[PDB]
């Protein structure tokens, strides 16, 4: 009983940490850096267009 | 076949125009990236100043 309670007391923290990292990664593919010029960042693709 | 060839060659000519447009676009992009790099170098020189 106590072991199960302990695991349930941490599942939420682990999920939050995973979601924050996913969103942080999803930032970069859009803008990244201003001098990125990779044609992968969505702003440079519009600029060349 | 004279008319067929003339229409096909019209298509080829507009295709060449589009290709040249893309080429000049990429040239402009490379020019901009060079300017950004020299700007960063100037910033570092000013920092050392
Ligand atoms: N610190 C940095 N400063 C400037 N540009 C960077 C930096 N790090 C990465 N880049 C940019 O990343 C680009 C390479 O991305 P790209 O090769 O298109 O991605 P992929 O490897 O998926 O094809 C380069 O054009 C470079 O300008």
């Amino acid at each position: 009983e106590r072991k199960y309670l302990e695991l349930k007391s941490q599942k939420n923290l682990y999920l939050a940490r995973l979601k924050s990292a996913i969103a942080a990664q999803k930032i970069e593919e859009i803008a990244g850096n201003l001098d990125n010029a990779s044609a992968s960042s969505l702003f440079e693709r519009i600029e060349t267009k | 076949l004279l008319e067929r060839l003339l229409g096909e060659m019209e298509l080829e000519l507009i295709e060449l125009r589009r290709a040249l447009a893309q080429t000049i676009a990429t040239f402009k992009s490379t020019e901009r990236q060079r300017d950004a790099q020299q700007l960063i170098a100037q910033r570092w020189y000013e920092k050392a100043q």
